């Protein structure tokens, strides 16, 4: 799980881009990575009962990886670097299920309104309800 | 000085009691002309000054200009060189004549045919006499054994390449720094490849050696003194130039260059790209060209270089004639040897190829740039995937009809093929209706689709590719987003396995995941995966031509030759995602897809640092965008 | 104007410290009148051997005068030197000039077209010498009186139209002219005053 | 500075002492001609104050076409020679310091002889001795010949008063009306810069235009058959294999991809306001463009009026379009064409003097521009023909072409815009007669900017060409 707030350089997305896009880093994979967790992975795969001759231990990797992988985005698309991105490398909409958030709901604002106001003293509930569902009107005509 | 706008500008405030303003603004070209032409050795120069100095004046005023078109004062000087020069060389006559041999052998390389006229006509409203002008020349001995290399080169030997050929012969006497200003599908490889191949056969042995300037960063390929280590890095033009400026001064040699330019990596060749002819250096190696060696640059476009840079190199643009579709058609003509079928394909390549060809022309039309010689190299490709199934050998009727049927389909397949596929505006299958619409010696199926149809080459029918719906499968195993293929995926993969037959195939165009997986595994599954090998990249904006170039070698054995390889014998397939992510540089170029173009041509590379051939020995592409 | 210097011989060590003659700005060798040695305090034989270069030139500008019997022949050409030759050429046809207007008498007109004659013939021949054997210096040479001959033709034609119009008119003014006083040793230009 | 010719007159003396003032009386041609030049160096500051850049107005508001750097230095430098020869010669032969005041010295901070010969005319109307004898800077305000005391001469000047005609400073009076219109768009658009709206010239949208694609090698269609000289079509000795024709194949052409330029960025007026993969920067500031009224044509590939609102300018663009689209293909014809709707004039000019070479000149030679003046001796007529091309719609500002001549126009309605109606020009060689009758006319593609000369012509001057070019006349595209 990777934030936009956490996202320090672009250059990670570029080294998320080849999982998503191509299936498999190369872009961040230093040579020795490469070489070595090759060669790990060859030797897992042979162990996975899969001996062949070639090709079918990135088979199993894919296994490996995408089986216990399953990367989510949580971004938000005002910065328009989004799409800007995804038209430098087609991996932010290749296969990827996007999810609408919400955008924040009133239903949000009385629930949540009941799920903590219940321990506010004074306690009084039609008070509090008063309370709950004004700032759900208020948060309302907040957002208008 | 020259200030910006008539009489007004933007000058010093306070400086005011220093200078006096005059102004030298009028350019004395007829004077200065008439001048050196004195020292060109000649007598009318007052009146060829008068003449011509105007002359190119109403030329600028005049003539489609272009990126290769000028007439400023120093390539005006150049050509009064040449007239002067040949004209010591070729005394007693007519100042005008010689003048006339120096524009026949000058403007007629750069120029249009419409620049044609208006020239002819501007010359015979001056100088009348039209024996004059393009006065008589002969290179008896280089246009037959161009004629004979073009026959040899398989290219039908238009004598646009003879006049070519021509104007690049009389030129190497002349000037050393060339353009081969042409195009796409130009042949100018054709161009070149019968000059030198040709000279060969007429000694001053012409040993070419390519490169993309495009290739990697300027300084691996010029060397320089190390940034962080002031060791002297070895660079790859350079140390050609060594091999190449010396010791082959010995006969006439040939730096050749297929690509284009950018006005990025030139600024300091100005002293060996003009006539001084001496590569200074950085590190100062000093390595001097001498008239043993030919400059030339087979080239497109120059939309990134100022006038002044190309000024000393010449240009030889192209007519699209002699490399042209129907040049592509009869050298493929040249290419089978059908000893019974060459009597009977060729009115095929009227009667269906030029009907199928205005149709696509103007009764249809695309949104995807089409080259129409590519259209021929496409109906060719398409003739070579059909021609082993072809024996003429056996009775003429059956040969001759499903012969027709293969060039009926080869227009749909080549021409509609290329043509907007469905979805946009209705030219897919109106094409093909529109087509068989005019099929002649060989029944044409209105019924169901044309498109559908596989033919039964014996009893003439025409049946429809959903007797191969199949292959069904569906099933997450190692698994991602799935795909599998079915009818149309069917007809296509038997087209690139007839391309592949001949060891061909074709770039492709589309968006994502619009088939293209089940069309690789598709194709990887079919036969050896050994041989059908392939390579998936997704090559992005960022990454780039080293980026590109590193990701390329992995399975890249470097065998005997020393070639790029497979491993062991195999025909690899690279794939690349979306090629059309890579960046432009700051002069609109993705370097990489120029490597890549690099990779196609030679069929090879050299490293940037290494000075070692790396040849191409079976790799096939899969290039997706 | 010293470009470098030629020297006689190996006197004092290296090649004569006697500074026998510059070599030429532009290339080549030019000689001077006295020949003093760089041996001593610097500026002082500097002083010495540029003058000598000075008055080496004035004095052979001195000499060409007659000795121009005709034009600058093939012989004059390259008898005399690039400098003497063009020099010769400047101020011999600059008191030409003065004298032919006839200061507004009549008789300029035929004289303007033997100099326009001379700027022809002299072109033939330099052209010629382009053509045939020539050293490329004295190429230099040649195409050197060619462009002086050029603007010399140019002036012809310029005064053909400039009909009358001398030195008490503004258009002679104008042009380059030497008072050559050489009676005091100086070629004392004088266009506009 | 406080202006005026009284005010520039007297520190224009100022600019020099009294002893370079007042002088001996030997050399008084010295005190007579630094007064002279002192009201010159005024009137040259006083014509500056017009000149062009924001210019559809008065005429008489150029003082300089291409406005050139003055200063005083100069006219101090000029004293200095004065001094000199006038103590040195109290005798004067003029085309020496007739060349000398203006080419070597003033000239070269000039690029246009236009104003070199105003200069030397404008001088030449009080430069001789028959104008050193009380001459006069024009009628009411005269110079006095006791020129040798500067402090006597400085009184006279105490006594010009300011106040001087518009034609005191040598100009007609029809400055004031077009120079009140430049202040008055002067005002205009500061307040524009001056008040804020959003989205009204937005609002109004400005996608409803548009030509259509042009000749692609099609078609010969002829508009080219009258304009009152030639009232019919004509075809006379010309060179049909360079005629107008392909000049103007190729102009339809380039037009053809510019007009296309302007659709595929005007493709997205709101659709770049509302696409993805459709946004279009370059006209989206050009969208202020639209708005601020300005004309976003700025892919500039032909001569055009500068100063124009979108709806005259863009307009008259489609009227170009359409005078051109019409003047596509018309078999070697040249006649009358707007000069604006020809997407490059200068082709077509070059086009046009080609075709005549054919006719007024020989090979290996050109025929000379020269005017429709009317009475010509009845021996050789050949007027309607490629003796001339023939033109409709260029202005034909500070006169008037009445009687097929320039007419005196200057201080009467419609003075500062007079068109051409209509010319048959000559093509000769051999022009040399109505020399000193003439202005020499020019043609350019723009008074507001007096950018680029098409060409000049010889129209027939009522009055002498001084204060012609005083008043000045030319050719143009449009206003």
């Amino acid at each position: 799980l990777m934030t936009d707030n956490q996202i320090v350089k672009e250059g990670f997305l570029v080294y998320i881009n080849d999982l998503l896009s191509t299936g498999y880093i190369a872009d961040l994979f230093t040579p020795e990575d490469k070489e070595a967790f090759t060669n790990a992975v060859r030797n897992e795969v042979k162990a996975a009962g899969i001996l062949d001759s070639a090709e079918n231990c990135w088979d199993f990797f894919i296994d490996k990886v995408r089986k216990f992988l399953h990367i989510v985005l949580c971004f938000s698309p005002v910065g328009d670097k989004f799409r800007i991105r995804a038209r430098q490398f087609p991996a932010l909409v290749n296969c990827t299920m996007f999810d609408w958030f919400h955008g924040w709901p009133g239903e949000a604002l009385v629930s949540v309104a009941q799920r903590f106001l219940v321990d506010v003293p004074n306690m009084e509930e039609v008070v509090r309800e008063n309370i709950a569902y004004h700032m759900a009107y208020a948060h309302q005509c907040v957002s208008e | 000085m020259n200030p910006g706008y008539p009489g007004r500008a933007e000058l010093p405030e306070s400086l005011k009691a220093l200078f006096r303003p005059v102004s030298m603004v009028v350019p004395d070209l007829a004077l200065i002309c008439e001048i050196m032409l004195m020292a060109e050795g000649f007598q009318m120069s007052k009146i060829l000054s008068r003449k011509f100095v105007i002359l190119y004046k109403l030329c600028e005023d005049l003539l489609s200009k272009s990126r290769h078109y000028d007439w400023k004062l120093r390539a005006i000087k150049t050509t009064l060189y040449v007239a002067g020069g040949m004209k010591r060389a070729a005394p007693e006559l007519s100042e005008d004549k010689v003048l006339l041999r120096a524009l026949r052998d000058f403007n007629l390389g750069k120029l249009t045919a419409d620049d044609t006229s208006i020239f002819m006509g501007l010359l015979n409203d001056l100088f009348p006499k039209t024996l004059e002008l393009v006065p008589r020349a002969l290179d008896k001995a280089f246009d037959e054994a161009a004629h004979k290399a073009a026959t040899e080169l398989g290219y039908q030997p238009d004598d646009q390449f003879l006049l070519k050929i021509s104007q690049l012969r009389e030129l190497f006497v002349v000037r050393w720094s060339v353009f081969l200003l042409g195009a796409a599908g130009c042949g100018k490889t054709a161009v070149w490849r019968t000059l030198l191949r040709a000279q060969n056969s007429s000694g001053e042995k012409t040993i070419y050696q390519a490169v993309n300037p495009k290739a990697v960063t300027r300084n691996e390929l010029y060397g320089y003194l190390h940034p962080a280590t002031r060791e002297w890095k070895e660079g790859l033009m350079s140390v050609t130039f060594r091999n190449m400026a010396n010791n082959k001064t010995n006969k006439h040699q040939w730096i050749v260059l297929d690509g284009d330019i950018d006005a990025e990596w030139i600024e300091s060749m100005n002293t060996v790209m003009d006539d001084n002819k001496m590569l200074t250096l950085a590190s100062n190696e000093r390595i001097p060209l001498t008239p043993s060696m030919r400059l030339l640059l087979e080239i497109n476009h120059m939309v990134h270089c100022s006038p002044a840079t190309v000024s000393r190199g010449g240009v030889i643009f192209i007519n699209a004639d002699d490399v042209g579709w129907q040049p592509v058609v009869a050298s493929w003509i040249d290419k089978l040897e059908a000893a019974e079928y060459r009597p009977l394909l060729t009115a095929l390549f009227t009667k269906y190829v030029d009907p199928c060809l205005e149709h696509c022309r103007r009764n249809f039309k695309t949104v995807v740039p089409l080259p129409a010689v590519n259209q021929a190299m496409t109906i060719c490709k398409i003739l070579e995937g059909i021609l082993p199934k072809e024996t003429v050998r056996g009775a003429p009727p059956p040969d001759k009809k499903l012969l027709h049927y293969h060039f009926v389909f080869a227009c749909v397949w080549a021409f509609g093929g290329c043509m907007l596929v469905d979805k946009v505006t209705d030219y897919r299958t109106q094409f093909s209706k529109w087509w068989v619409s005019e099929w002649k010696d060989v029944q044409f199926p209105e019924k169901g689709l044309v498109y559908d149809y596989y033919v039964d080459e014996q009893n003439c029918i025409m049946v429809p590719w959903e007797d191969r719906v199949t292959k069904f499968q569906y099933i997450p195993g190692d698994f991602t987003s799935l795909f599998v293929p079915t009818v149309e995926t069917t007809r296509l993969t038997y087209f690139l396995d007839s391309l592949v037959s001949n060891k061909h195939y074709a770039m492709f165009v589309g968006n994502t995941g619009t088939g293209k997986s089940a069309i690789m595994v598709n194709k990887l599954r079919n036969m050896d995966t050994e041989t059908m090998s392939f390579y998936t990249i997704n090559m992005n904006s960022l990454s780039e031509a080293p980026a590109l170039q590193v990701i390329l070698e992995q399975p890249l054995e470097k065998k005997s030759g020393v070639r790029y390889g497979p491993p062991g014998s195999r025909r690899m397939v690279y794939f690349v995602d979306d090629m059309n992510m890579p960046l432009v540089d700051k002069y609109d170029t993705q370097s990489s897809i120029e490597l890549l173009r690099q990779m196609v041509d030679y069929h090879g590379w050299y490293d940037k640092v290494k000075i070692q051939l790396k040849e191409i020995i079976n790799c096939q592409m899969a290039a997706c965008m | 104007n010293i470009d470098n210097l030629s020297f006689r011989k190996d006197e004092r060590g290296d090649p004569t410290k006697i500074a026998t003659h510059m070599h030429s700005k532009e290339g080549e060798v030019v000689e001077f009148v006295e020949d003093c040695s760089c041996d001593g305090p610097v500026e002082v034989w500097l002083q010495n051997v540029v003058d000598s270069m000075k008055l080496a030139l004035q004095v052979e500008f001195r000499k060409a005068i007659p000795t121009y019997d005709e034009l600058p022949r093939t012989k004059w050409i390259y008898v005399y030197s690039a400098q003497n030759t063009v020099v010769v050429s400047r101020t011999f046809f600059t008191q030409e000039i003065n004298e032919a207007f006839d200061d507004l008498e009549e008789g300029n007109e035929e004289a303007l077209k033997v100099e326009l004659d001379r700027q022809v013939q002299q072109l033939a021949d330099l052209i010629d010498e382009i053509n045939k054997e020539q050293t490329s210096l004295d190429r230099k040479k040649l195409i050197t009186l060619c462009t002086i001959d050029v603007h010399s033709r140019d002036l012809v034609q310029k005064l053909i139209d400039e009909r009358v119009e001398d030195q008490m008119c503004f258009q002679w003014q104008s042009q380059l002219r030497y008072i050559q006083s050489e009676k005091t040793k100086t070629c004392q230009v004088n266009i506009c005053d | 500075p406080p202006e005026g010719l009284k005010a520039n007159l007297r520190r224009a003396w100022n600019n020099f002492n009294e002893e370079i003032l007042e002088s001996c009386a030997k050399q008084a041609e010295f005190r007579a001609i630094v007064f002279a030049l002192c009201y010159f160096h005024a009137a040259l500051l006083e014509r500056k104050k017009f000149g062009v850049g924001n210019l559809p107005g008065a005429r008489s508001g150029i003082g300089w076409n291409m406005n050139y750097p003055f200063n005083t230095g100069d006219l101090l430098c000029c004293g200095q020679t004065a001094n000199n020869y006038l103590e040195n010669n109290v005798k004067v032969p003029w085309e020496d310091l007739r060349y000398n005041f203006g080419e070597i010295m003033y000239g070269g901070h000039i690029v246009e002889d236009y104003d070199r010969r105003l200069a030397m005319c404008y001088l030449r109307k009080y430069v001789n001795e028959g104008l050193l004898d009380n001459m006069e800077f024009f009628p009411g305000f005269a110079m006095p010949p006791n020129t040798a005391n500067h402090r006597q001469v400085l009184e006279f000047i105490d006594e010009v008063m300011p106040p001087e005609t518009p034609l005191a400073f040598g100009l007609h009076p029809n400055a004031e009306i077009g120079f009140k219109l430049r202040e008055a768009e002067s005002f205009c658009n500061s307040l524009v810069q001056l008040q804020p709206r959003e989205s009204s010239g937005e609002g109004g949208m400005s996608a409803e235009e548009r030509a259509k694609l042009v000749l692609d090698e099609v078609v010969d269609k002829l508009p080219d058959i009258f304009d009152m000289e030639d009232v019919r079509s004509k075809i006379n000795p010309d060179d049909p294999n360079m005629p107008f024709v392909m000049v103007a194949i190729q102009e339809s052409e380039r037009m053809n991809m510019l007009l296309a330029e302007m659709k595929r960025s005007l493709l997205e007026l709101d659709l770049g306001l509302k696409g993805d993969l459709t946004m279009t920067e370059p006209m989206e500031r050009l969208l202020k463009a639209l708005a601020t009224d300005a004309v976003p044509g700025s892919w500039r590939n032909l001569a055009y009026p500068s100063l124009r609102p979108l709806g005259s300018w863009l307009g008259n663009l489609l009227a170009r379009h359409a005078q051109l689209v019409d003047w596509t293909a018309e078999l070697s014809t040249p006649k009358a064409v707007w000069l604006s709707g020809l997407f490059n004039p200068q082709s077509f000019l070059t086009a046009v003097m080609q075709a005549t070479a054919r006719r007024n000149d020989w090979p290996l030679d050109k025929t000379v521009i020269i005017t429709e003046v009317t009475k010509k001796q009845p021996d050789q007529i050949e007027a309607n023909s490629r003796d001339g091309a023939f033109i409709h719609g260029l202005t034909l500002e500070g006169a008037r072409w009445d009687d097929k001549i320039g007419a005196l126009d200057d201080s009467k309605p419609k003075e500062l815009f007079c068109p051409m109606p209509v010319i048959l020009v000559r093509a000769v060689t051999q022009d040399k007669a109505e020399m000193k009758d003439v202005y020499k006319c020019p043609v350019y593609t723009t008074e507001a900017r007096f950018r680029e000369e098409v060409f000049e012509a010889q129209l027939k001057s009522k009055h002498t060409e001084i204060k012609w070019v005083l008043a000045g006349v030319c050719l143009f595209l449009d206003v």
